[PDB]
């Protein structure tokens, strides 16, 4: 009985911490109103974090918008009537070749 | 485009996945209100019943 | 809320939600024995070699700066974990991107740790900062306890818990005090705890309840408006 | 606040008393001349040319570290 | 050959094990002391550590770990095939056999 | 705001959908992408784009003129260099086997 | 307060989510 | 309580004024500390639409300026003409005449909408992540029905004898 | 330095409006780091 | 005409015919490593995340 | 310390203004930012993540702060045989097996 | 009981315009002092209806304000009088709001009754926080099909003679002449049996709102005047996306006509998603239309509603400074600069909060 | 039918057994 005692414990203790968690963002949320009216720096200071993840791509040279994003939406949004449309590949560094190049008996490397 | 990817491009059907900045965030830079709800919590239901 | 409405949203010329082999023109072709003579190829097999070897330097470079904290080390670690397991967990099939994803998940790893190397990665620029506010934080709570005083922490802890009792005294219809009421208890004391700080509490009105603070108030004199016209 | 602006207030602690303490708080002419003329820090004291070499700067750098990081 | 430990600097110290049921007692408290490990009592020489929350990436931090007691040096071929206790075990043994008939440590 | 002045969002979509072109394989983005900025001082004469360069200089379109000179010598380095890829192997690269 | 309970109990059985605008919209309902 | 780290690592060469790496984040504060913060007015009219007349003599003092200085403003006028029948001309489709003529070319607008629907939906975030989190709380209040089943075994068992 | 007020208003309580006695110390502390790169710059330059 | 022809053709045209990718692999651990990291996350995606 | 009433709301919330004529013309574009401090507030970006390794481990980081906590981990570490640490509870057979083996006496 | 306290009264025919008073249900807040709110609900619906919108847990209304679901004058249990002057109708506010011991509200309504909340911020500013209106907008709504329609049920609904008709009379009349569920439906909830069993009758005042439908001329409550003039104070307009009232193409430009704070759409002007559907009109009986509304009110309430004009947010109470005018002080030895505007207690006309402030000021100095 | 008016305004699906024991429970 004790076994379980414990295990259940700690099993709700994990789920609590998960059920304070969005407890307290729903209680910081309330200090955000307006994201359209914040200016640059200030809205990435709510989402502490963002200014890190985009100094990692910037010091990176991954430029490439939507690179390290597995939906990129961003994306999507603005290729809905792109040539071609496409979005770039997943973790695409703009430094990055993998051209290959061969020799057969025919012309032209066919 | 990271601004809007990391705020609106999660969806229900699918597992969003902790960043290395949204660990470090949780684990060592919770306020006081997150450090008092959780031990809160656990008094109340764990050892309080 | 607001859901996008183009059904065509996710479309590609390679398929549905396909960021893993978009579709160009010059795409892959195979090659035969018999008939190549020469190749200038860059792929081979050192991936997954590099990969192990890349986590055993990113770690154990970054560990130099920690100073021992080892609740830092294990927050660390599964920081550094949620990196490495991209290819696992993302929707993108990362065994289908256009030239080898192993490949250029790798070198995308080594340019991090490069930037590891020399202790100018954001990351840890940003570990060292959050670690310090947090030590910070900590440390004021143990010079309060070292004085016998009371931290903030456990005055919330000690109110709420008197709360707690005072409800469940009068509910005697029902029994099942749900973590729903408990959470709306903590949150109203948080919500006047939040603006007691801006606001001290000064007598038995509380934290921030008074009415003369909102009324006219002007610029102190030795700091005016720095950045702007006044009139 | 810069030391240069703390500079001028050790110099003009004297005026600062003549003006402030004495001409701003009577009335008429002499009291509008004195809550004029007073002397403190700097409201609207900012320097746009300091900030335009700021932002300026900024902005070239990382235009610097992109075009050598190559 | 010194370590912050907690902020404190202190010599780091080496270990000699010489001996089969010296490395075994080793190795438990190597995966045990991970802070990752599950059920750390029903750990045993014939456990997999993928039973006990383990992954590939934990194999390195232990893999890790054991150069800094052992003052090893594991190549980045070896640690992938460390995936049980047994593992650990022999593979110290086979670095104190190739030392003590090579008079080298193996390549790293 | 990104999403209300016209001005980011014409610049921030325009330079999303020139390196999203990466896909076509062409060559390394980071490579050519000062050379299309040069060369969009050669065609972009038919749009006016010199027009802010046109104090810098006693010639409104010294940029320009220089521009179709580093367009001509770095596209003709272009094959050479790929050819110097190929190596001494580079003839059948071309035309193929003998005969 | 008595008559409460015996609404709450009734709309217990139903498995009907209640609330108690709808109890006193009941209970008054009962008495007007 | 134990005595925690009096303090962790302090890197030599980042500071909050002079951060070592760079973004577009830092960039903007010292943009809008060159520019100013947004210059609010207090009063109940613009400042052109009440000084109309006023504003109109200095206006033309400046053209009057201008054309009292300049002159040789009929060579001025005279070698513009060419530049300004040329460019007109030549970029007349482009900026105008598409909308009416052979092509469209709605690329710019493309953007426009697509700009308006990231808007919109930066309006609702808070309403779409209230939702998202909703079911998410809808699982976590799913595994602690659990804890409170075994509360309760006591007082079966309690009474069960 | 000391600033004479003619004390023609009561200055706001700090700890009531903390935001507004913040600009002045934040500026001087940005000039601070510049100094640290002046100062670090000395055997560069030289 | 002649500037779509120029790039197409310069660029475009000329790297198609003596420049390819190839179509064999030489690692695909990646597609391995996807399936076992899936079944570690049965037990989460049948709460539906 | 001071509390107040817990009956009523910040004063913020109960202070109000009203309007009349005439109206500043001046809409406001954003708000202002004068200083960048935003201390004792978490990270948004905290919102939605699902269950993962930080849930236990932080757990473990409160729970050993109390007597009853340290007990709770030292015992779900060493005597409880799970392959992880994110516990998940989808059937009660652990829970009515452990009842009746204890039911009996 | 508690939460739910709605005033009896019967109404009365009065003369005078000024003699006119309004009843409804009041809605107690969870917490002792709160703002009160005034709500209006459409014409000739029911303010029972929008009682679990403002008491459902989930949305949390009362954990703001106090709710007052009151009826318009001709209206429910209210006074009737013919004249439907959206000023007159404003000055009954003022004196329930006087009765009733109330300094300020936040306004509130549902289509035509967004525009009464909205009339009454235009005649009596300082005494209104803000409006928040549903599904409509300041601006002639004559020619709409949706007043159409309304407008043609009420005719019809002269045509009943409650003496002569029996009860399976009017049941008739209503399926076959009212077409619309949701209408028929509060049509029915409106009639009423009087004491005594005398007779049935409907709720509102049919012979005064007819003519006024009737005769479609200025003083409609479809039409806006441009009499009301323009309300200075905040106001929120939300309404669906595929609104039969509010037309998203043109109906929005009269909510920057008349309200001189509206920023424009995405900031004080929303719409919610939803399809094309008649009966979206009547958001609260549908869950996701309701959602959003009472998301968007609750932010409203929170951090808009009650602020000064040129501060952000509640937020910027106490840390933004306002620019002042010049010689716009009494005192002439007035060092001109910017200041905070001063926010008052929600009913400090009425209590002496600020008497028993200074005196505990007094205690600490 | 007044029962049946209140569930009806809180959008509650209300069986025919429950509208019974409702009125019973006034009644008796
Ligand atoms: C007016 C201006 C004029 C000029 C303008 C243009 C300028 C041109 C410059 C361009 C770039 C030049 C730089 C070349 C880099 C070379 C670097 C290097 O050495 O790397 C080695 C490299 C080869 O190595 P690899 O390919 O990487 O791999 C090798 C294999 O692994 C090996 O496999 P293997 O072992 O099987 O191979 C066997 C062996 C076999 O080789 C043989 O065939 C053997 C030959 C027989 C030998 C004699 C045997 C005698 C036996 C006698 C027996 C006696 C004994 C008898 C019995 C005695 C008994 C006792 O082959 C080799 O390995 C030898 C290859 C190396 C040859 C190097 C060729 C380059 C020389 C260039 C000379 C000029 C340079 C000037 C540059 C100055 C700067 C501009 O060489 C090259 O890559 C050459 C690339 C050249 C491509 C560029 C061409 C550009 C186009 C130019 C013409 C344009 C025409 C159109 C113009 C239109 C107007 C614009
Ligand atoms: C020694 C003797 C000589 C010295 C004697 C001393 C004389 C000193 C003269 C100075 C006079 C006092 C200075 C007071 C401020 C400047 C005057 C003024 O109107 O500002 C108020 C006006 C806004 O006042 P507000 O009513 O409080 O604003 C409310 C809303 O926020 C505003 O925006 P909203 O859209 O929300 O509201 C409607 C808005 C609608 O109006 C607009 O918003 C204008 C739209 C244009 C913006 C579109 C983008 C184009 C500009 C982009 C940036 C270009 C500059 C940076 C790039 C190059 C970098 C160098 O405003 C209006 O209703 C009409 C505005 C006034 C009528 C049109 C103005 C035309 C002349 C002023 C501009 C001059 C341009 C350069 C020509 C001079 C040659 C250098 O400011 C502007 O619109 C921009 C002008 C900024 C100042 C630059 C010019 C300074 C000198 C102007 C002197 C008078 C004109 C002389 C030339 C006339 C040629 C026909
Ligand atoms: C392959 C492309 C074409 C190449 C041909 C040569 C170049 C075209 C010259 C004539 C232009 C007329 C066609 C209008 C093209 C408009 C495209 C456009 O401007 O982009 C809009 C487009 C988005 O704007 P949009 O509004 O959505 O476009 C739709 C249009 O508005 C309108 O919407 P849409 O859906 O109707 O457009 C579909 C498109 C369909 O196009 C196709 O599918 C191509 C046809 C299939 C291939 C046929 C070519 C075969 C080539 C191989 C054979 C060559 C042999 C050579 C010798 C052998 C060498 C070995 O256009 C057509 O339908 C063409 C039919 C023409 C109607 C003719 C009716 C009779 C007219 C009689 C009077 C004519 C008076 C004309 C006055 C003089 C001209 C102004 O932007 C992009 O796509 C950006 C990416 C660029 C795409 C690739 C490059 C294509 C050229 C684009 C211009 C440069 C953009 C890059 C720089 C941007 C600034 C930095
Ligand atoms: C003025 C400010 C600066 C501007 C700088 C330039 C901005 C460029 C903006 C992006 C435009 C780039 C156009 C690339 C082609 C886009 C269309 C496409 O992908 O083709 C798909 C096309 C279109 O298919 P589709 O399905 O996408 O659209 C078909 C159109 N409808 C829908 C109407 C039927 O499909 C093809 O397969 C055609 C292949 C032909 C490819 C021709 C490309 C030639 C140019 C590329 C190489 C240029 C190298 C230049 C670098 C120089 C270095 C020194
Ligand atoms: C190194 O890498 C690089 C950068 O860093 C990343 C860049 O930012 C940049 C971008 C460059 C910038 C943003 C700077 C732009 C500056 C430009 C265009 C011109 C600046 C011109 C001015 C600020 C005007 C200054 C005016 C004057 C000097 C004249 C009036 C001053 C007088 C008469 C003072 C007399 C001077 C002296 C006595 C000299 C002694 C020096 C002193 C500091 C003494 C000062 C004394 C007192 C009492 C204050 C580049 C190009 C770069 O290469």
């Amino acid at each position: 009985l004790d076994d379980i005692e414990n295990e259940l414990s700690f099993h709700a203790a994990i789920w609590l911490n998960a059920y304070a968690d969005y407890t307290m963002f729903l209680f910081e949320l309330e200090e955000y109103n307006d994201p359209n009216d914040y200016l640059m720096h200030e809205n990435f200071d709510f989402f502490r974090g963002l200014e890190t993840e985009l100094e990692e791509l910037t010091e990176t040279h991954n430029y490439i918008p939507g690179a390290k994003d597995d939906v990129n939406l961003r994306g999507y949004l603005a290729t809905q009537f792109a040539w071609g449309k496409k979005v770039i590949s997943f973790y695409r560094h703009p430094a990055d070749d993998f051209k290959c190049a061969k020799a057969t008996k025919n012309m032209l490397g066919r | 485009t990271h601004f809007f990817n990391r705020r609106h491009s999660s969806s229900q059907e699918f597992i969003r996945f902790r960043t290395y900045t949204e660990v470090l965030l949780k684990i060592s830079a919770y306020n006081d209100f997150f450090y008092v709800l959780n031990n809160y919590y656990y008094n109340q239901k764990l050892i309080l019943k | 809320g607001y859901k996008i409405r183009n059904k065509s949203i996710f479309w590609t010329r390679a398929g549905w939600k396909n960021n893993w082999h978009p579709k160009n023109f010059n795409a892959p072709r195979p090659s035969y024995g018999e008939f190549t003579m020469g190749i200038r190829c860059r792929n081979d097999h050192h991936s997954f070699l590099r990969y192990v070897q890349t986590y055993r330097n990113m770690s154990r470079h970054c560990k130099q700066y920690f100073l021992g904290d080892k609740q830092l080390e294990e927050t660390f670690i599964l920081g550094l974990r949620s990196l490495f397991l991209v290819p696992y967990d993302s929707q993108c099939l990362t065994d289908q991107i256009k030239h080898g994803g192993e490949r250029r998940f790798v070198d995308q790893l080594d340019r991090d740790f490069e930037l590891i190397s020399y202790n100018t990665h954001p990351y840890q620029l940003f570990t060292y900062t959050v670690r310090n506010e947090h030590l910070a934080w900590k440390n004021e709570q143990y010079e309060k306890i070292q004085k016998g005083e009371k931290t903030f922490e456990q005055e919330l802890l000690d109110y709420l818990d008197e709360q707690v009792l005072a409800e469940k005294a009068k509910l005697r219809d029902g029994q099942n005090f749900s973590i729903e009421r408990m959470t709306e208890i903590a949150l109203h004391v948080f919500r006047k705890a939040r603006a007691g700080k801006v606001r001290p509490a000064q007598d038995v009105r509380g934290p921030d309840g008074n009415v003369n603070d909102f009324l006219e108030q002007r610029r102190p004199f030795e700091h005016p408006n720095p950045t702007g016209v006044t009139h | 606040m810069n030391p240069i602006q703390k500079a001028w207030l050790k110099i003009l602690e004297p005026v600062s008393y003549v003006i402030n303490e004495k001409m701003a708080k009577r009335t008429g002419i002499i009291g509008k001349l004195g809550r004029f003329f007073a002397i403190g820090p700097r409201e609207y004291g900012v320097h746009p040319i300091n900030r335009m070499f700021i932002f300026m700067n900024r902005k070239y750098m990382a235009f610097q570290a992109v075009a050598l990081h190559r | 050959l010194t370590q912050y430990v907690e902020g404190q600097i202190v010599n780091r110290n080496q270990l000699t094990l010489k001996k089969q049921e010296d490395i075994e007692q080793y190795v438990l408290k190597l995966v045990r002391g991970y802070f990752r490990t599950t059920n750390k009592q029903g750990l045993n020489i014939n456990s997999v550590l993928q039973d006990h929350g383990l992954d590939e990436f934990d194999s390195i931090e232990l893999a890790m770990q054991v150069e800094e007691d052992l003052g090893y040096v594991i190549s980045a071929e070896t640690i992938p095939v460390l995936n049980k206790v047994k593992h650990f075990v022999n593979y110290i043994n086979h670095v104190e056999q190739f030392k003590a008939e090579n008079g080298k440590a193996p390549i790293a | 705001n990104p999403n209300t002045e016209e001005n980011t969002i014409d610049s921030d979509y325009l330079a999303a959908s020139g390196t999203v072109e990466a896909e076509k394989e062409i060559t390394s983005i980071d490579d050519y992408l000062g050379l299309v900025f040069a060369i969009a001082y050669v065609f972009g004469v038919f749009f006016y784009v010199h027009g802010w360069t046109s104090m810098l200089s006693h010639a409104v379109l010294l940029l320009s003129c220089y521009s179709i000179i580093i367009m001509f010598l770095f596209i003709l380095g272009m094959p050479t260099l790929l050819l110097y890829d190929f190596g001494i192997f580079f003839l059948a690269y071309l035309k193929g086997a003998g005969k | 307060a008595p008559q409460n309970l015996e609404v709450e109990n009734i709309l217990k059985r139903y498995h009907i989510n209640y609330t108690q605008a709808l109890i006193d919209e009941l209970v008054d309902w009962k008495t007007g | 309580m134990k005595k925690p780290m009096a303090k962790a690592y302090e890197h030599p060469y980042n500071s909050e004024h002079h951060p070592l790496n760079f973004s577009a984040v830092k960039i903007a504060e010292t943009f809008h500390d060159f520019i100013g913060p947004e210059q609010v007015s207090p009063h109940y009219e613009s400042f052109a639409m009440s000084r109309k007349f006023l504003l109109t003599f200095w206006g033309g003092f400046f053209v009057l300026n201008f054309g009292m200085a300049t002159v040789d403003l009929n060579w001025i006028m005279k070698s513009t003409y060419i530049p300004w029948i040329f460019w007109f001309q030549l970029m007349y489709f482009y900026v105008e005449g598409k909308n009416s003529m052979f092509m469209p070319l709605l690329q710019r607008f493309y953007r426009r909408a697509a700009a308006n629907e990231i808007f919109t939906m930066e309006a609702f975030y808070h309403e779409n992540i209230e939702n998202k989190l909703r079911n998410l709380m809808r699982i976590t209040k799913g595994q602690l029905e659990y804890w409170d089943i075994h509360t309760s075994y006591g007082e079966i068992r309690a009474d069960s004898i | 330095p000391k600033i004479v007020n003619p004390q023609l208003w009561p200055n706001p309580n700090k700890l009531r409006f903390a935001d507004l006695y913040k600009y002045q110390g934040v500026e001087m502390k940005k000039i601070n780091d510049s100094i640290k790169n002046y100062k670090a710059a000395k055997f560069y330059i030289g | 005409s002649q500037f779509v022809a120029f790039f197409a053709i310069v660029f475009w045209l000329f790297l198609f015919l003596y420049t390819f990718f190839i179509i064999e692999k030489h690692e695909d651990f990646f597609s391995k490593k996807r399936e076992e990291r899936k079944k570690k996350l049965k037990e989460l995606w049948n709460l539906k995340n | 310390l001071q509390w107040g009433s817990l009956a009523e709301r910040p004063m913020v919330d109960r202070v109000m203004s009203t309007s009349t004529w005439p109206v500043p013309y001046y809409q406001r574009l954003f708000k202002a930012y004068p200083i960048r401090e935003k201390k004792d507030k978490m990270s948004l970006l905290l919102s939605d993540i699902d269950i993962d390794d930080t849930n236990w481990y932080q757990a473990k980081d409160f729970l050993r702060g109390s007597f009853r906590g340290r007990q709770i981990v030292d015992y779900v570490e060493n005597n409880i045989a799970s392959n992880t640490y994110i516990l998940i509870q989808q059937d009660v057979a652990n829970m009515a097996k452990a009842y009746v083996h204890d039911i009996c006496g | 009981s508690r939460i739910i306290n709605h005033l009896r009264g019967d109404p009365v025919y009065q003369d005078n315009t000024k003699d006119v008073s309004l009843r409804g249900t009041f809605l107690r807040g969870k917490y002792d002092d709160l703002p009160t709110m005034i709500f209006f609900t459409e014409a000739c619906d029911l303010t029972a209806n929008w009682i679990p919108f403002f008491t459902n847990p989930q949305y949390d209304i009362l954990a703001h304000r106090n709710v007052w679901l009151l009826n318009p004058r001709n209206f429910g249990n209210s006074d009737r009088h013919p004249s439907f002057d959206l000023q007159e109708m404003s000055d009954d506010v003022m004196r329930f709001m006087y009765s009733q011991k109330i300094s300020m509200a936040t306004l509130g309504g549902h289509g035509i009754g967004g525009k009464i909340a909205l009339a009454v911020g235009c005649y009596h500013a300082e005494r209104v926080t803000g409006v928040f209106s549903i599904d409509s907008s300041p601006m002639d709504q004559r020619y709409h099909e949706a007043f159409k329609e309304f407008k043609g049920y009420v005719n019809a609904l002269t045509e009943i003679n409650f003496k002569t008709w029996s009860d399976k009379d009017v049941k008739v009349f209503l399926k076959e002449n009212i077409k619309d569920p949701k209408w028929r439906s509060i049509f029915t909830n409106n009639i009423s049996k009087n004491a005594k069993t005398q007779s049935d009758s409907f709720n509102f005042e049919i012979n005064y709102l007819n003519h006024n439908l009737n005769f479609n001329k200025a003083d409609s409550l479809g039409n806006w005047a441009v009499k009301n003039g323009i309300y200075t104070g905040r106001a929120h307009f939300i309404f669906p996306e595929y609104s039969r009232w509010v037309h998203l193409a043109t109906n929005t430009l009269p909510m920057h006509k008349v309200c001189a704070r509206v920023k424009g759409f995405g900031h004080d002007i929303f719409y919610v998603q939803g399809d094309e559907n008649p009966l979206n009109h009547w958001v609260y009986d549908f869950e996701n239309y309701a959602n959003v509304v009472a998301s968007k009110l609750n932010k409203f309430l929170h951090s808009y509603d009650g602020v000064h004009a040129l501060l952000k947010d509640r937020t910027e109470i106490g840390n933004f400074m306002i620019p002042d005018r010049i010689k716009s002080r009494n005192d002439s030895k007035h060092i001109y600069g910017d200041y905070s505007p001063a926010h008052l207690h929600h009913n400090w006309r009425f209590n002496h909060i600020y008497e028993k402030h200074d005196e505990l000021d007094k205690k600490l100095n």
